[PDB]
């Protein structure tokens, strides 16, 4: 094969973030989320980002990393019928800003999905970048989606 | 994907999958080949209905399980009822193949409808959900509408189909209105053992909207069981439909509706037992009183058997009323097992008599003993078993039904049952009184020109598997209950 | 995820009035054609109610299937009745209709005395966990497809058998 | 909001359908009133799924199945109507009281 | 307000192990059976009292243990955390008897439940007490 | 919201024929006469009022169409969930399509679809 | 007694005399508590439950704020009214951000509504 | 057309204004309400399908996720209006035209539905924008015309039958019936039943 999958950069200077999504994907309107892109054919394979107001200055103000990540996965990011597990938790830091990227699987009795979620806190906002793929096709695309989750960046508005 | 989760769950409904495969194979052969053969249709219907029981008996020892994501419950209670449905279909196929062939009509369609009604009756026996407690009896009721009007030319069958379709659209929509009321005031739950918890979670277990659901469900089920003023659909349909289909709807409909009533009054409606207990007591007392009183003023045999059925259903209702503690559900079966043989024998004799004779009026049954002593003997034995006469199955079945009623303190119900059983001797004796008339002047020309013919015929075997049962099960009423108290 | 409040309530009242008019036309018209056309108004109003609540797939299914049903009903009412009979026009009133009007009024009063006495908003706040949708299933028709394919498998094939047998019985009974 | 009014309308429909089921002198009209009753039940199911079942959508699926059953009934009759009209050349159901 | 009078003797008291979610629990009897499985139907016996020790609900009133699908949010959050476990609460085992103190935010919240005909079953912001008893996992056949 | 535009468009689409009827009523003249209001029957005076009463064997495809509409409605949610799930829904809907084909074959062979 | 919320909403809306101010203030307090408890449902993006809650609490507040003016003394009755209007405006914005749902804007309007209702309770005392 | 405007450009506008100024003629023998309601129902149910057509990635009035299924559902309603027009006119030609329209719709609703279902299966979504973008993934070779030729031909034939264009103009066949269901219709209603056809 040639050079790997080519990515396009989406930069929102008004909302002060920037990430990177596969160029094959198309923009679309996720319900209530600020930005979203999705694959043109495959389902449950998409990147989305919505932010909530907050008064904290960094993600470290949310408490211990693992505990708040687990409470967010169980309580907020998953429906009550979905069994959740976290397979990888990482922290990265650039320009004094920290991003918490964790990979989790939601296994409903009907269907199973896998997500890379990156949390950040800056500009008085709490960002929840999410990359999603179906579990059946997760192993093929995981690296090809991790580059998305490692590409999340938040700057000053 | 895996196709596995459904594959392992698909083996749980393998006896029904055998019926579906036999149905599809019969339909494909009917479509593919122009010529029609009676023996092949006999073979396919039988081997569909004797391989489902073969697979079901192999599944008896297996663990109870809820499959298809809270849609199908397999346990000890529903397996017996599914076996009863299969037995009814197996003993009704010989009743149907001769009758529909002698009417010169297509028979593959009749066998298809019977097999589909059996398939929709087996699913109703274990239907652990509210959607499939609606879809499965609509696999039965729609086929019952397609049946009982399959005659298509008699002016009686059209009116019977009109009455059946209109009254069963009146019911099974009140039933679903009750289902909607029960589903709404519960928190969006439809699985049978999950809405009492949902009712407490929403704290609506004493809501006025729960009484509406209970009443509507009881009405929609008492239409199908036909006790009490939900009985008017029965006699006309029983009087203006072909005899094999009405025998099927006499034995198969009551088994499935009894199973649904037991699984809908105990699992999701145990908190309000003091209401549906009263409803069932009224529904049973009125049933025996107004099914045994009108049957003694009947001039037609099928209509008299209709009033007979709506009388005998009230005896079975006592088994639900007493509950599972003082036996109860163990007295529903070991009497429904009796009732199947009683009614199928007393309908097989009617089938043979009508085919060789061409009549339905009771007055034309005079002098059958002189012509065919075997048929008169068999019909008399079936009718005396129907009346609860001592050495025959109905007597021990009724004393089993009344022992649990007395043990539960229901003196009024047992007293009404005994009085109505006394009333239920004058008929089942009137027919015999006609059968033993040696007066040649009172003998109708319908039986004067009666040819028994030197061949056995299939119905003779089918009711010889029955008349020897309603008399010789009277010692074997200790083997049956130990299979029916084992369920819980 | 709804219309503005006053608009929603006005649409509820307007579609309810249209539904009442259609049902009254159904139960007061002598001609099966006229009452069928009133039934069509009822069908359209009910589909609009489904669109109002959240059901964008059930409304379309109702429109398609019930529009086919009413078209077939009009065809078979034309074919199985006497002359066109515009003069029939609101069949006459008998005592047998007057008693059943009282019975149905009593039944409707019994239902509405329960509907008006039950706090339906109180049940909603108790079923909180039943209203937390999966975030990946944005499309409501996608959720209905998933829950039709997985949760309800046995009715999904039972309805296929029912439809096949109903087709066969309709062909066999209605053939000349 | 006044969403409960929908329930009221459903009840009304049921009663009206019930009324139209009894005073029917035409079995096609009786079938239409059966459709009316099933439609009222479906309205109850859909509004209850909106109220309490925003995720599982069990009421919507039940509504789809009830529509399927109603169409199956609408296919079985008027085929029964066809047989009746071929044999008797009349539709009025109260006039047929042979079995009584 | 709409409390049905049920006369039942009290259960032995406890010291309540408060958790992060606000639930309090104690192990009156530690079950020796299988722990409460996820997405499974279980039969338990409970005696639900309000504050001031007035009982408003009981599975003994209906005569049989209640069957619920545990672990998937089909009951109040306090009952799910008490039975299924999680967040510092060990799961209950078969035969185990446990006391539970559900705060209002883990129960029905500031909204009364079961409101009809001029009264409600549960008042607003009510702390509930549950003497739950894990009878077992649901089976189609009883002994 | 994605559905208030639907309601506004439906209201406008219903209003348009009302506007056309009102404009025709306020613009076009009325000149009614007893010959003009008679039903058109190619010049000759119409006989008895309309009405045809087709045969049943002609209009027996409608009973097939009622069932087939339900089958095609049921096939849509499976197609919407074909990608999220896998071969399980393929096996599930294969029986649906096979039953549809068998019913079509039955209608073809029995002469229901013959005119 | 419970004084409200014990029957169907349309019956209490159209076939009930109304609430005294001493019960209206309690309904204000209960509405504030429900708004405080709505945060978890707001975070789980359940827009239908939130919109139902907002419409019902709006329909309660339009009567309760109007009928609780008596308990406010004359020296504050104008300013309280201003606060009441502010609360209405905030809830309107919350309405506009639950239908046509947005996450950030609905959260902003939720916090604004909480602050406005806390000011309203401070005025009512 | 050459004289109504420069090159006949104003011919159809002249036809529309003439039909506006033409006397509205109602049948005395038939029913007025069905006569007035029929064409309105047809034009409403045909106009309702324009809500989901995208002329660009976001030049769509409503990108409803139900999509093409709603278009089929609303397009099913117009033959009821045609039957209403046929029955209300109290004319034998109108009755025949209405029955023919109902039969045509019954025959050709199902292949169109299955052809739309196949496209929705290929694009995994019922929304029109999703279908167009799924086509646009692979460009010119990504069009469903090449991947689904059989559905393409069947969709063309079924749409031509539903639009009642020739050779499927049986309910309005001028040589067999005088004008079909439009026989007794005059003035603005015939223009409505003309618009609806061209809009379809
Ligand atoms: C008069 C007829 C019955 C005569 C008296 C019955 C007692 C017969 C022998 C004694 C006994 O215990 O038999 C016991 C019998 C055996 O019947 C059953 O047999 C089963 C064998 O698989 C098991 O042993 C059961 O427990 C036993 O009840 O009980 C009866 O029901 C007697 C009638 C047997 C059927 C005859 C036809
Ligand atoms: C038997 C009943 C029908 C068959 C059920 C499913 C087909 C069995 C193979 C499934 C595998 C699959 O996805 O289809 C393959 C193509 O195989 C076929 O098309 C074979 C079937 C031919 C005809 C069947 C369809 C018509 C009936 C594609 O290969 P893959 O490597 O992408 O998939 C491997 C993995 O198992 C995915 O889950
Ligand atoms: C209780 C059992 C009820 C079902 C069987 C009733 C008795 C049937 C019988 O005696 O056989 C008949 C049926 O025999 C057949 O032809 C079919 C073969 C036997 C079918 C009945 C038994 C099937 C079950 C046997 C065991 C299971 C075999 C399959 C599984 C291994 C005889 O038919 P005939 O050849 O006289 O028919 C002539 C025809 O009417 C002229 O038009
Ligand atoms: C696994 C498939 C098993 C098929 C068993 C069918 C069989 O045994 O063949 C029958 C059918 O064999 C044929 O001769 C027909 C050709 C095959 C038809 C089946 C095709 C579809 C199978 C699914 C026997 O015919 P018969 O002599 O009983 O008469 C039946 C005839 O069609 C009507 O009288
Ligand atoms: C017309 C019916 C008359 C009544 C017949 C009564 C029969 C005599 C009494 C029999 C009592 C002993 C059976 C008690 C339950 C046995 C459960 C069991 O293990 O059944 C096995 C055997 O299956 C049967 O034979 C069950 C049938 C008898 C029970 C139902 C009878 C019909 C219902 C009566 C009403 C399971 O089948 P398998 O092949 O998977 O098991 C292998 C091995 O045998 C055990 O591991
Ligand atoms: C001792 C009680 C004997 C009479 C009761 C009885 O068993 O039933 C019948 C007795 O049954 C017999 O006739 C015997 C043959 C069947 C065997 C039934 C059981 C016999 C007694 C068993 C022990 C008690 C009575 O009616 P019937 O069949 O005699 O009627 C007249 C008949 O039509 C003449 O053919
Ligand atoms: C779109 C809905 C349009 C509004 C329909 C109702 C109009 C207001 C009520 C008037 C009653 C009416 O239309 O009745 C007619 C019947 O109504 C219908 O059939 C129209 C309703 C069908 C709507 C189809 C929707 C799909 C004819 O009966 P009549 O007694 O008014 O007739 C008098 C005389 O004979 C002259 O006609
Ligand atoms: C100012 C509006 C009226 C107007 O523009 O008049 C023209 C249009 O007005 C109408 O006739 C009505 C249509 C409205 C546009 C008529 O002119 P014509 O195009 O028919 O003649 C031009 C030339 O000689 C032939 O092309
Ligand atoms: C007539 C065919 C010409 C092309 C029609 C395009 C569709 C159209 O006119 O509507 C869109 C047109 O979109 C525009 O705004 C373009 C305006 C100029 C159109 C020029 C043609 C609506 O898209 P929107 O996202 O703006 O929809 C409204 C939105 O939800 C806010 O209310
Ligand atoms: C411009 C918008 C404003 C601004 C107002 C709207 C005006 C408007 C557009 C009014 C209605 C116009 C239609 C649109 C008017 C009717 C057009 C049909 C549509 C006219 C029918 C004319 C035939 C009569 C047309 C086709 C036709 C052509 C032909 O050559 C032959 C042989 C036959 C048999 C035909 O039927």
């Amino acid at each position: 094969k040639e050079t790997p999958e080519r990515y396009t950069a989406f930069v929102d200077k008004a909302d002060g973030y920037s990430y990177v999504y596969p160029s094959d994907w198309r923009e679309f309107d996720f319900r209530a989320h600020d930005s979203a892109f999705k694959d043109r054919y495959l389902q449950l394979q998409n990147v989305r980002l919505s932010f909530i107001p907050t008064d904290k200055n960094d993600v470290h103000d949310l408490g211990p990393m693992e505990d708040v990540i687990q409470t967010l996965v169980k309580n907020i990011l998953a429906a009550p019928n979905q069994m959740t597990d976290i397979r990888e938790i990482q922290e990265r830091s650039v320009d004094g800003k920290n991003y918490w990227t964790f990979e989790y699987n939601l296994t409903s009795p009907n269907f199973s999905v896998t997500h890379f979620t990156t949390l950040a806190i800056a500009n008085g906002r709490y960002y929840t970048l999410t990359v999603s793929a179906n579990e059946r096709r997760w192993k093929r695309y995981r690296n090809k989606l991790k580059v998305v989750a490692d590409s999340f960046k938040v700057f000053e508005i | 994907k895996a196709f596995h989760l459904l594959l392992f769950d698909g083996s749980l409904i393998f006896p029904e999958c055998i019926l579906i495969f036999g149905l599809i194979l019969l339909l494909m052969i009917d479509s593919t080949s122009d010529q029609k053969d009676i023996p092949w249709l006999y073979f396919i219907s039988s081997t569909s209905l004797v391989m489902s029981i073969t697979a079901l008996l192999f599944r008896w020892r297996e663990e109870p399980m809820i499959s298809f994501s809270g849609n199908f419950q397999t346990n000890n209670f529903n397996e017996i009822f599914q076996f009863l449905i299969l037995l009814c279909s197996t003993l009704c196929i010989p009743l149907s193949v001769e009758y529909i062939e002698c009417t010169e009509m297509a028979l593959t369609e009749f066998l298809l409808f019977i097999l589909t009604a059996t398939l929709g009756g087996m699913f109703l026996c274990g239907a652990n959900d509210l959607i499939t407690i609606f879809v499965a009896p609509e696999c039965f009721s729609l086929c019952s509408y397609l049946l009982s009007g399959y005659t298509k030319k008699d002016v009686r069958s059209n009116e019977a189909t009109t009455k059946y379709l209109l009254m069963g659209g009146a019911s099974s929509s009140i039933l679903v209105h009750g289902f909607s009321w029960l589903y709404g005031s519960s928190g969006g739950e439809i699985e049978l053992q999950e809405i009492v918890n949902g009712l407490i979670n929403t704290q609506m277990y004493n809501s006025p909207g729960i009484s509406i659901a209970l009443i509507f469900i009881t009405v929609g089920i008492g239409f199908k069981l036909s006790p009490a003023p939900s009985h008017q659909w029965t006699p006309d349909v029983y009087e203006g439909s072909p005899t094999p289909v009405v025998a099927f709807l006499s034995v198969t409909s009551k088994v499935a509706a009894s199973a649904s009533a037991t699984r809908i009054f105990d699992i999701p409606f145990y908190f309000s037992s003091n209401e549906w207990h009263l409803l069932l007591e009224i529904l049973a007392i009125l049933s025996m009183i107004l099914g045994n009183l009108i049957a003694i003023t009947q001039t037609s045999m099928k209509r008299m058997l209709a009033y007979s059925s709506i009388g005998q259903i009230g005896y079975v209702i006592i088994g639900i009323i007493v509950g599972d503690s003082n036996d109860g559900y163990a007295s529903m079966i070991t009497y429904m097992l009796f009732y199947i043989s009683m009614n199928l024998g007393t309908f097989a004799c009617i089938v043979l008599f009508g085919l060789r004779t061409g009549t339905d009026n009771i007055r034309d049954y005079a002098g059958l003993y002189t012509k065919d002593p075997f048929l008169a003997l068999s019909l008399a034995l079936c009718l005396l078993s129907l009346g609860g006469l001592p050495p025959l199955a109905g007597f021990f079945g009724k004393i089993y039904l009344f022992w649990c009623g007395w043990q539960a303190g229901l003196y009024f119900l047992v007293l009404i049952g005994l009085l109505t059983s006394v009333l239920s001797i004058y008929y089942y004796l009137k027919i015999i009184k006609l059968l033993m008339t040696g007066r040649n002047q009172e003998i109708t020309p319908h039986v004067r020109n009666y040819r028994r013919s030197p061949l056995r015929s299939k119905n003779s075997i089918e009711f010889s598997m029955i008349v020897c049962v309603i008399a010789s099960t009277i010692p074997g009423i200790s083997m049956n209950p130990i299979i029916t108290i084992a369920q819980d | 995820m709804d219309l503005p409040g006053p608009i929603h309530d006005f649409l509820l009242v307007f579609l309810g009035s249209g539904l009442i008019l259609g049902a009254l036309g159904v139960v007061l018209f002598t001609n099966p054609i006229f009452s069928a056309f009133s039934l069509g108004l009822v069908l359209v109003c009910i589909s609009l109610f489904y669109i109002l609540a959240n059901s964008h797939f059930v409304a379309s299914a109702q429109l398609l299937i019930y529009v086919g049903a009413i078209n077939v009903l009009i065809i078979f009412s034309v074919m199985f009745m006497s002359g066109p009979e515009y003069d029939k026009k609101f069949q006459l009133w008998t005592v047998g209709d007057g008693v059943t009007s009282l019975v149905c009024i009593s039944l409707f009063v019994s239902l509405i005395s329960t509907i008006l006495n039950t706090s339906w908003y109180g049940i909603i706040w108790t079923t909180k966990s039943n209203q937390i949708l999966e975030q990946d299933l944005i499309n409501a028709s996608q959720q209905i497809g998933i829950h039709l394919s997985t949760d309800f498998f046995l009715p999904f094939e039972l309805i296929s058998i029912i439809l096949l047998v109903s087709l066969i019985g309709a062909i066999a009974v209605a053939r000349q | 909001m006044i969403l409960e009014h929908v329930l009221v309308l459903s009840a009304f429909l049921f009663s009206i359908g019930i009324y139209g089921l009894v005073t029917s002198r035409n079995l096609v009209r009786a079938l239409m009133c059966l459709e009316l009753i099933l439609n009222a039940v479906n309205l109850n199911f859909v509004t209850f799924s909106d109220f309490f079942d925003s995720r599982q959508l069990k009421g919507n699926i039940f509504s789809i199945f009830v529509i399927a059953i109603a169409a199956a009934e609408a296919a079985i009759g008027p085929a029964i109507v066809s047989s009746i009209y071929r044999n008797r050349k009349s539709i009025r159901i109260n006039q047929s009281n042979l079995l009584n | 307000l709409r409390v049905e009078y049920y006369a039942t003797t009290a259960e032995p008291s406890c010291e309540l192990n408060l958790v992060r979610s606000g639930l309090g629990y104690c192990d009156l009897v530690v079950g020796s059976g299988v722990p409460a499985p996820y997405n499974t139907l279980i039969n338990v016996h409970y005696t639900a009292r309000f504050s001031d020790e007035t009982v408003f609900d009981s599975s003994y009133k209906r005569g049989r243990p209640l069957t619920m699908r545990i672990g998937v949010g089909k009951v109040i959050k306090g009952l799910d955390q008490g039975i299924f476990g999680g967040d510092g609460v060990p799961p209950m085992q078969v035969g185990g008897k446990r006391k539970l103190r559900i705060p209002p935010h883990l129960g029905y919240g500031p909204e009364p439940a079961g409101c009809f005909s001029g009264d409600c079953n549960v008042p607003a912001n009510a702390t509930l007490l549950y003497d739950v008893t894990f009878m077992g996992v649901y089976s189609g056949n009883r002994a | 919201y994605e559905y208030d535009i639907f309601w506004a468009f439906l209201i406008i689409s219903s209003v348009i024929p009302i506007l056309a009827f009102l404009f025709s009523g306020i613009l076009a003249p009325i000149s009614k006469g007893p010959e003009k209001l008679s039903s058109y029957e190619s010049g000759i005076e119409p006989m008895g009022d309309a009405w045809l009463q087709f045969r049943i064997r002609y209009y027996m495809f409608a009973l097939v169409f009622v069932v087939f509409d339900v089958e095609t409605v049921f096939l849509y949610p499976w197609a919407m969930s074909f990608d999220i799930l896998g071969v399980s829904v393929f096996i599930e809907a294969l029986i649906f399509v096979l039953i549809l084909i068998v019913g079509l074959v039955y209608a073809w062979r029995k002469g229901a679809l013959e005119w | 007694e419970f004084k409200w919320g014990t029957r169907s909403f349309i019956w209490e809306r159209f076939f009930e005399p109304g609430l005294s101010p001493e019960d209206a203030v309690s309904r204000i307090k209960n509405t504030a508590e429900g708004l405080h408890s709505l945060r978890h449902m707001l975070e789980t993006m359940s827009w239908r439950y939130v919109i139902f809650y907002i419409r019902l609490k709006q329909a309660y507040l339009k009567q309760d704020m109007k009928s609780a003016m008596i308990m406010v003394p004359e020296g504050r009755r104008d300013d309280y009214s201003n606060a009441a209007n502010e609360l209405v405006d905030n809830m309107a914005e919350f309405d506009y951000y639950v239908r046509t749902p947005k996450v950030y804007e609905s959260y902003v309007s939720y916090e604004k509504t909480l602050k406005s209702i806390d000011n309203l309770l401070g005025f009512l005392a | 057309p050459e004289y109504a405007g420069p090159l006949g450009i104003l011919q159809a506008l002249a036809d529309g204004t003439k039909l506006l100024f033409k006397e509205n003629l109602l049948p005395s023998r038939g029913d007025t309400y069905l006569f007035s309601i029929g064409p309105s129902i047809a034009v409403i149910s045909i106009l309702l399908g324009y809500l989901i057509i995208p002329f660009g990635s976001r030049l769509v009035l409503a990108d409803l996720s139900i999509g093409v299924f709603l278009w089929i559902a609303v397009s099913s309603i117009a033959p009821i209006g045609l039957l209403m027009s046929g029955y209300g006119s109290n004319n034998k030609y109108s009755f025949l035209g209405g029955l023919r329209a109902a039969a045509q719709s019954i025959s050709y609703e199902i292949p169109l539905t299955l052809c739309v279902l196949s496209i929705s299966l290929l694009s995994n979504s019922s929304s029109t924008v999703d279908i167009v973008e799924a086509q646009s993934k692979y460009g010119f070779w990504g069009w469903n015309l090449w991947r689904q030729p059989i559905g393409f031909i069947v969709f063309i034939i079924s749409s031509l039958a539903e639009c009642e264009r020739l050779p499927f103009d049986l309910p309005e066949a001028e040589e067999e019936l005088v004008a079909g269901y439009q026989t007794e219709y005059s003035g603005i209603k015939f223009g409505l039943f003309y618009v609806a056809s061209y809009l379809n």
